[PDB]
């Protein structure tokens, strides 16, 4: 039951949107340039990329897109974490050049923070990428209800 | 705004402001006085700082002013002194506020993409925030203007 | 593609939190027509109410082009 | 979220003009009120639990809230109960350290009032004990800061009802 | 969710009282007809797939449902309309076991009404899918078990009409 | 409720109940009478055992009935065996549930925050709580006294 | 079509189209003259072909047309028949737009669930459109032939 | 998304039929316009920055747009309305390839309009832009792709207005 | 077995064996000599049970050993028997062990897949599977009659 | 992974060299090449799974790998051998279509050899299953198509063994 | 190239490629004769090209041979020419290839951030690189040059 619990000073830093994104209400009508939090968000955006590709991206492989719809809170940073997952730079960089389970098993950490407990996660999420592919696995292990909870 | 940045890491952290945080709030308030005599010498003396970093600035980069550059033309040389007049402006508040944030916010978010529409270049902008930090440290005294090359130091490393 | 604008409330029913919940308490957002159904039922699993669902993107009944 | 420092900077970039003497006169008197603000902010902190607990007790228990049937009956409720009224002190104290409303209006009441009608949550109660939360904290404070806390306590209860 | 005996729990901690005679009693039946409830979910769990499949038939196959411009036409359409079936009927299988529509409301009516009206599905054409379903079943469970079953299912209808 | 547990599981996992879990169900079922039995031995004597577990616990800790104690007072006695009551009341609703689940739900989550709210003692709420699981025990079988006692031990390790 | 899914890939990366999108999509329009002669002749010559491939289909398994089959008597095999024709249109609808796009969209997505519904064996089903593919390519152009083949091979793929 | 050809096929197939004259003529036509949409397509992918770039020169830039108090002022503005004005490029290309601007409706015209307003962008400074660009695109690439391309472009422009 | 079942889930809760999963072993342990019983019965029967499982569900599907039909042939239909005999070695397992992960893991996980590429028809597997329940049933005593079918039919919903 | 054309433009800009005479001549040997190797492709897709069928067939059904005992006896295991089969004849497919080994090495054969020494997977019959493999996809595809997609599967046996 | 192209997109979606990727590899495969030519004119011609590029570019944009640029010097200029030759390599490669994955990959992925680190102009860069299309598109016929000019597109406005 304590999968939620965050490691305070003992494990990594916790991104989170716990402040409300910037133009979330129309309280701050218009103007208001020093709206002073948008650079939290940013830096949770840029923590997510650093999460999901382990380093920052170069200017052209940002996805403006998802992006600017996570700061206009279309979508959550679950959904966020998925479109960079399944952005076809992470297909490129550590989906493709490797062997299939080496490929998942990295995905597993990358994605949980956790190496994978054994067999019956390695086959659950083989199954999924023999069946229906990369998306598929992406999404599988995104909506898995470890990543939930945690 | 100093009182802004610790009010968002108690919050991120969902507890009060620590004694620390609030100490260091207290000594800011305090010392603001002398933080804002700061922001008034810079505004008194914009004109004369902003022209002389441009003069210094198209002295160590001629090419930016010469022909087939993003400031040459009279035109273009006044926008890259009036941009130089808003970044003097931004540093008034930063220093005013005790934060890099409003500066971040206003004139440094974004700032990249800004200039690389404009075909400005960014190396060119912050050699030209680094004169006029030269200038204002000149025109102030030696802590003061150590404080303000705090922010001035901040733009430029943003810049680049 | 198809999405859905979902707005729901999922209550915490086992700690009591002392971070802001709010953003992730009460919400909107946009999810994928493929990801609509298991969304509703992690929300309903949660215990969540399902306070209004759209079609953002999209028309009903398209046989082809719903890319 | 802005600050009194960051209203005027904000004021004073709309208009792309210096800092000018309104601007100067606004600064000094947020930083004549610093020394009280903080003060308020220490003492409030120090003794959050507390102020809490006195306001619970004089606006909710032995209530039919508090009473099975009550949306305090239950352990949990209650305890979400005392966790809103923290929420509400705590953005309260950060509320008269910044000087502004704007992070309450951004962070506490973004969808509290979508959320309370959700979940059946009593608008009206949950006001009043807002409400005992303004006087326990203005007795505490004294008047000179209580009546700036109670402003801002205030202006939670109206964006709440 | 609830079962009969959280529902029953749930209801005299409302009024706060014990669990008087008529909770008693209200268990004391359902612990009687559990065992039928057990041997019902079984007799559906064991050929559930065989109820939507003839119940399509009954109903929708051979229709303007399944026709070309019908909202079933395509592949696609039609497994998302059999998988609703075959959810629905497990959900009544499972509030059966439970006896109680709690789960009903709050794992299938929470929104399926809006999400059918916007993707443009029939709600006459869908009850009566979900009616044909609940004939079979009641032939395949039984007499008592299957009348249980039939009053789940038509509260479904009931929410989604 | 192991019906509800076991309806949860198999929702989570997409499928019908195991045979197993029907099983499970059915002998949980068949339990239900003399669970019932239990709840109504409980509810009989709800009286006697709060009224007999308040004057140990008083006895044993005066403090808390005594002047400045919190349960001081007719009132904060009063309260206090309501509280009592409560409890023996989740304890009643856990043994025909066959699972600590209500009592957990309604009276066992965030009761150190509301004790601590309160001012309560949480170490004398589980004391008294041990005390009305003695005094259960002497009043019922052995059996069902062991029965009941894995709910009074449950609500006394979260009470600690 | 093709055009699709290149504006969808653009898309997902955020960028205009390749040259190579743009040179395939360029190859396509020309060639939609043959494409969509392809489809007129299908069109035209569909019950023919679609009978032909029935009655192949049939010889090779009368199981189905047997009795106890999934498609049992007149009636059923005419439901056959028509879910053979049904699926001709698909391909003809996938020639002319150049891509599987609306064959996915239409008969393939959810089609393995269906028929498992449907009770029909979809290896039976692919034999059918592997009848029909024969008898097409025997029907029209061999040049033609190819091209339509991708498709009822995709779909030949995809069935089974 | 629908293109001209996903259409003709959806067309079809909501009636069930298989392709006929009607749609026979349509495609021809779409098949003619083919070459000349992706010159226009390559013109504008070749050219994209450029054509951005001067519109935002002959449009907004210095102007009370782009001016302290302006919505473009501040530079994360700025770049936001960069980042839009080539949204707007893109799209309106991708809606010419695929003549259909069911694309800008599915990707672009969704919560568009609202979350400007809520933004407090200039719907009709926007659309003095969107024409600049228009006139620029039709001039480097001709009176008839230009037209073709600016039939989608007003039409975004509009339904964001 | 049904001590896996308890053991993992408790491992997974993280605690130990519940006092109602101990009494659910306790009455498997005592109930050990009547499943011992049924699957000897079982293991005595089983060359006729398939046996007459098989004719009951080739009389029911004349098309599996029809023309076309996916056991056509002595050798086909013999291996078919063969699929009869394990899954009643499996069912005999499952009731020996009182859980059903035994037949699951060893003949269920995956059994659509494994006969996709056979081509055999599921729903056919699931008419044999039911045919040799009843003749269990009908060689068996009233009441494991009922225990043993529980099983079957888990088998029979889950591969169906 | 690489194709051909990948090879030669890696050789050359890791020399730092343009495409030189040689490079032109692969180049246009492998264009030469690239219908037979596209009609081997669109031939083994659309048999994907036949080939499988009777490779299995010929090589696996009816012995001690599918008995009781065996790696292949279990319905799962047969399942996760059909899983390997099927990646095998994917990526076989995909080299044909590339004209390089590369992807094998990276995707398949990089772990695969401690994969099935940690599983226990029988690396003989697994090689003999490739092997017939070769002959069941020959018998389709062709001759000189046959004796590209025999390579690529040498080259899976050669990396098992 | 396209192959590895189309080989990543059909095993990310787990999937032996569709009509549509192998109808646009055949048609590559059938062109490439045209890409070889523009390949043997660029290399044949690159010392011209690149001559000629760089004269338009240093007229064009002077600044940056003038003092302060970043060309300033013999050795700056003839490293510029190299980085031109590298880009007209890369143009030759993505031509050769039908694809601008090779392109991408060697000199457009972090070309930013290199270039920034090196102080260069990278819509300078953008300009050669038009320049160096303008020259060969002038060397080559109209429509094999206007299909070439295609990768010198994408890596202009990759750049800029
Ligand atoms: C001078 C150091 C450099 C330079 C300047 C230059 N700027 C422009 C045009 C603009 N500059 C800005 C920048 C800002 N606007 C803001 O509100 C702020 C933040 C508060 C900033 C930093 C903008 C928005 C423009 C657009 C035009 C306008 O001002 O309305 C130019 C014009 C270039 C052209 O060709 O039009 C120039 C030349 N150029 C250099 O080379 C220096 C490094
Ligand atoms: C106490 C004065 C009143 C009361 C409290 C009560 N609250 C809830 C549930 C919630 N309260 C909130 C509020 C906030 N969360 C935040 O993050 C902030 C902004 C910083 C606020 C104001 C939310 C979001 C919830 C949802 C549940 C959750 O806390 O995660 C409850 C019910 C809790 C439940 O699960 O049932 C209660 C009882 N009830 C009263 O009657 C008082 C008037
Ligand atoms: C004939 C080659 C095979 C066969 C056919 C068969 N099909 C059905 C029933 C249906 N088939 C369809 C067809 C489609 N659904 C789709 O989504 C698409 C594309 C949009 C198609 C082509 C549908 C909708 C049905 C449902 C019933 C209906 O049409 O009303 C049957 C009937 C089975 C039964 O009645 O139990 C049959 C027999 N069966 C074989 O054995 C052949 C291999
Ligand atoms: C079938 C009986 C009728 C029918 C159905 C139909 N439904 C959809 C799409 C969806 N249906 C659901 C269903 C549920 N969500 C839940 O939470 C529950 C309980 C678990 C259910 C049953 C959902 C979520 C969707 C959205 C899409 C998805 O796959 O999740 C469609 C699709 C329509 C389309 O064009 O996409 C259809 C056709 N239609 C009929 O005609 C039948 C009468
Ligand atoms: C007696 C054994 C202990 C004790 C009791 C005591 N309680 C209170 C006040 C309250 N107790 C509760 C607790 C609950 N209310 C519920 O509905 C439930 C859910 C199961 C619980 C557990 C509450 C909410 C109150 C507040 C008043 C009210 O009931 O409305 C007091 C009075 C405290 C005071 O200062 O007024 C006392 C004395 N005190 C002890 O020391 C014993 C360990
Ligand atoms: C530029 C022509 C005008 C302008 C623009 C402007 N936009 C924003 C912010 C946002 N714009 C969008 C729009 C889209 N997102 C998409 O994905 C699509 C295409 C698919 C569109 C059209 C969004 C979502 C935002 C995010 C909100 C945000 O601001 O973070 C801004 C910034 C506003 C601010 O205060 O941050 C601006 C300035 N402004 C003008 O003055 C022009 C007329
Ligand atoms: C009989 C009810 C159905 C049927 C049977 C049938 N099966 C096969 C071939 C195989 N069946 C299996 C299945 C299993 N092997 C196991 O070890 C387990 C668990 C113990 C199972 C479920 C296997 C592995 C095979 C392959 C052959 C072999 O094992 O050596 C066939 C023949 C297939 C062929 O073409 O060779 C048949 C006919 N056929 C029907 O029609 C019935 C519905
Ligand atoms: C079948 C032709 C032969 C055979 C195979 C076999 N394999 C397994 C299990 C696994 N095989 C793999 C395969 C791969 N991992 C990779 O990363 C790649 C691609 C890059 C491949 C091909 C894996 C990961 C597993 C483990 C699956 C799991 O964890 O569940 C089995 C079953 C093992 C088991 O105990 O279930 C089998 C049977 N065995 C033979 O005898 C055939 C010759
Ligand atoms: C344009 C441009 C640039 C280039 C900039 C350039 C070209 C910069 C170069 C500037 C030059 C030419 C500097 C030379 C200075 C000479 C000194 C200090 C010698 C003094 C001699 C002394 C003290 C000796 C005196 C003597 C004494 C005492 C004796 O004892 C005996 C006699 C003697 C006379 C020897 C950059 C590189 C910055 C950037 C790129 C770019 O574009």
């Amino acid at each position: 039951s304590a999968v939620g619990e965050f490691p305070g000073s003992l494990g990594a830093k916790v991104f989170r949107l716990n402040g409300g994104l910037p133009g979330a209400k129309v309280g701050k009508n218009t103007g208001t340039s020093v709206k002073f939090g948008e650079s939290s968000t940013q830096a949770l955006i840029r923590a997510a990329y650093r999460q999901v590709f382990g380093r920052d991206l170069y200017e052209g492989q940002r996805l403006s897109v998802a992006e600017i719809q996570l700061e206009n809170g279309d979508i959550s940073v679950r959904e966020f974490i998925k479109r960079l997952a399944k952005s076809e730079l992470f297909l490129k960089l550590y989906w493709a050049p490797h062997y299939v389970c080496k490929a998942i098993e990295y995905m597993h950490r990358r994605l949980l923070g956790r190496p994978t407990y054994g067999r019956q996660e390695m086959n659950q999420y083989f199954d999924i990428a023999s069946k229906q592919g990369f998306y598929a696995v992406v999404e599988a292990m995104i909506d898995s209800k470890e990543y939930s909870d945690a | 705004s100093i009182v802004t940045k610790s009010i968002v890491n108690a919050d991120a952290e969902a507890r009060y402001l620590s004694p620390g945080e609030l100490d260091r709030i207290k000594a800011f308030v305090t010392g603001g006085a002398a933080r804002l005599r700061i922001a008034e010498t810079l505004t008194g003396s914009r004109e004369t700082i902003v022209k002389q970093a441009g003069d210094r600035l198209f002295q160590k980069r001629p090419d930016i002013v010469s022909p087939g550059g993003n400031a040459y033309g009279e035109e273009m040389t006044a926008t890259c002194l009036r941009d130089m007049d808003y970044y003097l402006r931004l540093v008034t508040y930063g220093v005013v506020s005790g934060d890099v944030t409003p500066i971040e916010e206003i004139g440094l978010v974004g700032v990249r993409e800004m200039y690389r529409s404009l075909g400005t270049p960014i190396e060119a902008v912050a050699q030209s925030v680094r004169e006029m930090k030269e200038v204002a440290s000149g025109l102030m005294s030696s802590d003061d203007a150590a404080e303000a090359s705090a922010y001035f130091d901040f733009v430029i490393g943003k810049m680049s | 593609m198809r999405m859905f604008r979902i707005t729901a409330c999922v209550p915490s029913q086992t700690r009591i939190r002392t971070q802001r919940e709010l953003q992730n308490t009460y919400f909107t957002k946009l999810v994928p027509y493929d990801n609509w159904f298991r969304e509703q039922q992690r929300i309903m699993k949660m215990g969540g109410k399902i306070v209004k669902v759209e079609l953002a993107t999209g028309r009903p009944g398209t046989n082809a082009g719903l890319a | 979220m802005q600050d009194a420092i960051t209203a005027v900077i904000n004021s004073a970039d709309v208009q792309g003009k210096y800092l000018d003497g309104a601007a100067m006169d606004k600064l000094k008197s947020y930083f004549a009120s610093g020394e009280l603000r903080v003060r308020a902010a220490s003492v409030i902190s120090a003794n959050a639990a507390t102020i809490v607990k006195e306001a619970v007790a004089k606006s909710l228990l032995y209530s039919d809230v508090t009473r099975p049937g009550g949306n305090m009956y239950t352990t949990r409720r209650y305890a979400a109960c005392i966790r809103d009224l923290d929420y509400y002190l705590r953005y309260a104290t950060y509320a008269m350290l910044a000087g502004d409303a704007s992070i309450l209006d951004e962070r506490v009441l973004n969808g509290l009032k979508e959320t309370y009608n959700s979940l059946g949550v009593p608008i009206s109660s949950t006001v009043q004990a807002i409400q005992a939360i303004k006087e326990v904290t203005a007795s505490l404070v004294g008047a000179d800061a209580g009546k700036e806390m109670g402003v801002y306590l205030d202006y939670i209860c109206s964006g709440l009802s």
